[PDB]
């Protein structure tokens, strides 16, 4: 009885794997966004620096 | 101050250099050769992108 009751009480919370996946994919999207913004900034700064330094 | 003849002499050669700078006077081939050398070095160090407008990225989603 105890084995079965604890098994049920435990498998109740199997949702953490999906919650992980959720926040992990959110993190992936955020890092992509950050890289996009930094890449555009770096390119514009590179061209400006080229002009200024020449 | 109107006495330091070398002072006013340098200022005068300055003024002449100012007026005559239509093109780099007494440049000689070294002028162009250098200019090219460090322009190419700077271009190489910086990049080869479309050195005029903003090149586009067109990223890729995850």
């Amino acid at each position: 009885i105890d084995m079965e009751k604890s098994q049920q009480a435990l498998v109740q919370k199997r949702h953490y794997l999906f919650d992980v996946q959720r926040n992990n994919i959110a993190m992936a999207l955020e890092v992509t966004y950050r890289e996009r913004l930094h890449r555009v900034y770096r390119e514009v700064k590179n061209r400006l620096d080229y002009h200024i330094s020449v | 101050d109107p006495v330091q003849k070398l002072f006013v002499d340098k200022i005068r050669e300055y003024r002449t250099k100012r007026q005559t700078s239509g093109g780099p006077v007494d440049a000689g081939p070294e002028y162009q050769q250098d200019l090219d050398r460090e322009l190419f070095k700077l271009k190489q160090m910086y990049g080869k992108a479309d050195m005029n407008t903003f090149p586009n990225f067109t990223f890729e989603d995850p």
